[PDB]
């Protein structure tokens, strides 16, 4: 659940 | 892959259409006060850092734990070099923010801050020296966000090379003699190992700074520190 | 000036080659504690320091400096020359780190000490890169040479940075030689400085990781909490 | 006169 994944993933 | 077959010229123009936006500090002075302001900006920066990097030819291949692994190693070094090619044409000072210009001694504010100050304002100094050039520079900020966590691990090194190959024509076409060209790449990635140094540096005041309760960090900077 | 700056590319690999310190011993014999063994890394270094000092006054360019310089720049290089001398022979050692010639430590011996594995890991993958590049002792001399003068150029100028272009061409002359293509030539160079970058990350990090252990307290050398206390 | 000095001059 890391934010650095969420705005890496759109 | 795609960008391993692009052309110099259409390698500048990407890194250039996928250039961040410069952004405003919410700015309306403590050492609270200025890491604060410093913090609030280097957040929101972030965001579009990641933005950037998913633009920068060869990176949207890699995995996401790679991008990952990429980005929580370079960002601070990233934010930097962007700070010293803001700062160029202001000799002594550095510009956060259009609105945020600090000289040397509001750095005294922050135990920590104005050792990093200098350095930034000798690079800074360096990179006006050899006169950069805005092309050059999209490509160290690409380098710095390939390199700086690829052996804390074929594809990035090719990639590397073309983005090598890019600097190269780039000083060709600026007229640069075959030695020049040889020199000048040399001392652009040498100060690579510069901008490192001050990232570690910083990264290092600013975990004491977390420490020491200053401001708070937010939920993205604690991640990327965490890290570290 | 003179006089460095009027050397062939042939003859400042040379002086170079003259000038490299040899291999050094370990004082090694008995189980190893974290005190054991980084009481042995602290006497080869302090060991090691002594030679570098004299190696960097036969770095073409060094002596003309001034006292004042010299020390700076040995006192930001100094973790930097050793690991890269560390790295380079332990390169035919995969998966190893040869602190000595009989001292060669396993990725598992690092655990010992706190925070001593990571950095061991990264001086592995460091090896593991000029393994995979095939590094020259001529070039590793020229990299060992560009740490010492430009680590700490950027934190105090142009005497420093005419040397640097010296060693440069020195290096591209290398290439050339080698019958590399201007092109790999290039991508080689960069290749090469890029890895510089990774070489002062890792002294970054042992540097304070050094600092630390001298809180929790082996004795340091006099000169070694000297070489420490510059970057503090 | 740090020891470093010293080794730098002799
Ligand atoms: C004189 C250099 O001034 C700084 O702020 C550096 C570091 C610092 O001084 O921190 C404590 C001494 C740090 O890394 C730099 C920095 C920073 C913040 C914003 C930005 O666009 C570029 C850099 C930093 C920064 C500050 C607050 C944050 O939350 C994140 C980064
Ligand atoms: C596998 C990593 O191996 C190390 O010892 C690193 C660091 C470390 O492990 O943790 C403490 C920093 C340290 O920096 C490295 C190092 C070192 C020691 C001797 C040497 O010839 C080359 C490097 C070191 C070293 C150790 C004691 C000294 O007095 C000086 C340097």
């Amino acid at each position: 659940h890391k934010i650095l994944h969420r705005l890496l993933q759109d | 892959s795609l960008a391993l077959s692009l052309t110099a010229d259409q390698m500048v123009s990407a890194l250039l259409d996928a250039e961040p936006p410069i952004l405003y500090s919410e700015y309306d002075f403590s050492e609270a006060s200025m890491m604060g302001l410093l913090t609030n900006l280097a957040d929101r920066e972030l965001v579009h850092m990641i933005n950037w990097a998913k633009r920068v030819p060869g990176f949207v291949d890699l995995t996401l734990h790679d991008q990952v692994h990429l980005l929580e190693c370079a960002w601070l070094e990233i934010l930097m070099i962007g700070l010293v090619w803001r700062s160029m044409e202001h000799p002594g000072k550095l510009l956060f923010a259009p609105n945020l210009l600090l000289d040397r001694n509001q750095g005294k504010c922050v135990e920590g801050m104005v050792e990093i100050f200098d350095m930034l304002l000798a690079t800074s100094s360096r990179f006006r020296m050899m006169n950069l050039q805005g092309e050059e520079f999209v490509c160290l900020k690409s380098i710095i966000l390939l390199n700086s966590g690829v052996y804390t691990f074929d594809h990035i090194h090719r990639v590397l090379d073309k983005i090598t190959d890019t600097l190269i024509h780039l000083m060709a076409k600026a007229g640069l003699t075959l030695q020049q060209q040889h020199q000048r790449l040399a001392q652009l990635l040498l100060i690579l190992s510069h901008i490192r140094h001050m990232s570690n540096k910083g990264m290092e005041h600013l975990y004491s700074m977390k420490c020491k309760n200053v401001v708070p960090l937010s939920d993205l900077l604690l991640e990327m520190l965490d890290a570290h």
